[PDB]
């Protein structure tokens, strides 16, 4: 009531874009990529299905790719804070919450329960992976599962089903050994089987590089948590982010439905270039995502070329950070106009 | 008590005398009451299917009411084999019948078979799974005096899925006089006593699902009939046990498969 009147005059507050950008994770420096990814993320898209037979998922989902030292795990711990339904687990297996569901015998209950896994436990909101590339063989297959179906099939004990799990989802990794490696692709970077990257939206390749004032200004605030510790407020964004997803449904018929395709194919041009990761028209429905979680984020209703610029900015930002570095730097002289 | 007339019992034998005959129509059973007098064989087998050919309406009786049923047979069979044979049928003291051919609805696996076929013939499908190891229960138990030079010889019978009190399973350890006794093994009379334990065929319960088992119960000329892993066929009667004496009953009456024939797979 006097939540949806003030949080009007937050959306009409005509800088509602970059306020929450930077509200998501106040106590972080720098990575304003990461955030503007993971608004997007909270957002989410919108599902759709032409009849009940072309299920494309409306989640937006972002993988976080670098060497340690760089808030990861410190921002899937902010989006487990602030998301609700927001579950968090680890591939290792020392989160209280597996990935594949199981059926056993509670210890706590001793009850002959049905564990679902994270993956279904975050049925309608978020699962927040950590250490992605050191998951194990069935938790590989069952985040296969869960990306590609939102459809975790059991069939173990006397159990036969093929219950759902429509959540998003936020991961980490780390490269093979520990520095990333701008000579290679992200796909030989991080160690993950390509079906499982193809399932995802966003790449943020959160590279580490000495540079003094980016140190100076992090190691200032780092000890600035520490005296400490001897826009708007979380509460807000909360309630801002729970009123969009509840009823904003923007739809995409104002949108410059020949633009875009002229621009994929000169990005198909310049990714026929070379023989490197290219583009398809699995990019095309991610930029349609973003374009309506954008649309959700000032709650339109209705697609503008702002929020599609937007789109364009973050898919295409990510998508030539994750090519290789030649590619990397030729198809950012190339499309820079974006 | 004894019964002196039964209309029920009196017809079941004498339809059952008059289809084990057979000499006069074909001599199927003539044939096969001959081969096991010849060798020494007392467990007769039965196509039900020509059980409802000649009289069907027994047949209907025989299924849905299987110890009455039975026992008429074995009695009618004990009768038969007396007429065409007399020292054979005195050394032999009870001639059991087993059953055979199509059981239409009766012809179940261990899923299907509900409570809805008790006191009944069912014809169950299925792997075996367990082989007791097999044992004799006494039946007829001959005892000695040492003092008195007597002997005597207590009975039992086939309890297994009627009332039964403890004055039937008593067994003699002391004389009229406080004499005590001493039992004589070899004159006594024993039957092996088997229990296996039928399952759902592996590849015909639907997927995923836990399989359903039912008890069997085996005698005489039964018990090294299947071992484990076998792919058996068990027509039999399908009956409740008692929980033994109760003050309190749940109502939870556990089941078994009393074998009156055991098959393997026909290849
Ligand atoms: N950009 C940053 N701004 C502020 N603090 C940061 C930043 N990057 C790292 N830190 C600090 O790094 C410390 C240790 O990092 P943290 O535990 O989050 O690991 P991480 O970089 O997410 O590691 P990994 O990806 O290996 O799990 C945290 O206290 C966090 O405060
Ligand atoms: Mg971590």
């Amino acid at each position: 009531d006097e939540d949806v009147k003030m949080i009007t005059s937050l959306s009409k507050d005509q800088q509602i874009g970059e306020k929450i950008f930077a509200s998501i994770a106040p106590s972080i420096y720098g990575h304003e990529d990461i955030k503007r990814g993971l608004a997007l993320a909270l957002f989410g898209g919108e599902p759709k299905n032409p009849g009940g037979k072309h299920k494309v998922r409306g989640d937006i989902n972002v993988l976080l790719c670098g060497d340690p030292g760089t808030a990861k795990s410190q921002f899937l711990k902010y989006i487990e804070k602030v998301s609700s339904r927001a579950i968090f687990t680890t591939g290792q297996g020392a989160s209280a919450v597996g990935l594949t569901a199981y059926v056993q015998r509670h210890p706590v209950s001793r009850e002959w329960t049905l564990e679902a896994g994270a993956l279904v436990l975050a049925d309608r909101g978020v699962c927040l992976i950590d250490e992605f590339d050191k998951m194990n063989d069935q938790d590989r297959t069952s985040i296969h599962e869960a990306m590609e179906q939102q459809s975790i099939s059991i069939s173990k004990a006397g159990i036969v089903t093929s219950l759902q799990a429509r959540c998003t989802v936020i991961a980490a990794a780390n490269p093979i050994g520990g520095r990333y490696d701008p000579s290679l692709t992200f796909s030989e970077n991080v160690d993950l089987t390509e079906p499982i990257i193809s399932r995802f939206d966003i790449l943020c390749v959160v590279r580490d590089t000495v540079d003094p004032v980016q140190d100076e200004m992090l190691a200032r605030f780092v000890v600035g948590s520490h005296v400490r510790h001897h826009p708007l407020p979380q509460e807000v964004l909360k309630k801002y982010i729970i009123y969009a997803k509840e009823r904003v449904h923007p739809k995409l018929n104002q949108m410059d439905q020949d633009k875009v395709a002229k621009m994929y194919s000169d990005l198909r041009k310049e990714s026929m270039a070379t023989g490197s990761i290219p583009i398809t028209v699995r990019h095309i429905e991610s930029m349609i995502r973003m374009a309506e979680a954008h649309a959700r984020i000032h709650l339109r209703d209705y697609v503008i070329e702002d929020d599609v610029n937007m789109a364009i900015r973050v898919m295409l930002e990510s998508f030539i950070d994750t090519q290789k570095f030649s590619v990397m730097r030729s198809m950012r002289k190339t499309f820079a106009r974006y | 008590t004894v019964v002196l007339d039964d209309v029920e019992l009196r017809e079941a034998q004498r339809d059952y005398l008059d289809f084990l005959d057979d000499e006069e129509d074909q001599g199927i059973y003539q044939s096969k009451v001959r081969e096991l007098i010849s060798d020494n064989q007392y467990r007769l087998i039965v196509n039900v299917n020509d059980l409802r050919r000649k009289n069907e309406k027994r047949a209907n009786r025989l299924l849905n009411n299987a110890f009455e049923e039975l026992v008429a047979f074995q009695r009618a069979l004990k009768d038969f084999v007396a007429s065409i044979d007399a020292t054979y049928a005195k050394q032999y003291e009870e001639f059991y019948v087993g059953l055979e051919g199509s059981f239409g609805s009766k012809h179940v696996s261990p899923r299907t078979l509900t409570s809805c076929f008790l006191s009944c013939v069912v014809c169950v499908e299925g792997i075996v799974t367990k082989c007791s190891l097999v044992r004799p229960k006494v039946v007829r138990s001959v005892h000695y005096c040492p003092a008195t030079k007597k002997t005597i010889e207590r009975r039992y019978s086939d309890l297994t899925t009627l009332v039964a009190f403890p004055s039937s399973s008593v067994y003699p350890t002391k004389d009229e006089e406080n004499n005590p006794l001493e039992t004589e093994y070899g004159l006594s009379v024993y039957k092996d006593h088997q229990t296996i334990t039928i399952q759902e065929m592996p590849e015909k319960a639907p997927a995923g699902q836990l399989p359903r088992s039912v008890d069997v119960i085996l005698d005489d000329d039964l018990v090294d009939k299947a071992k484990p892993g076998d792919r058996v066929q068990v027509v039999g009667t399908y009956r409740c046990l008692p929980g033994k004496k109760g003050g309190y009953t749940s109502g939870t009456f556990r089941t078994v498969l009393i074998a009156c024939n055991v098959k393997q797979m026909s290849k």
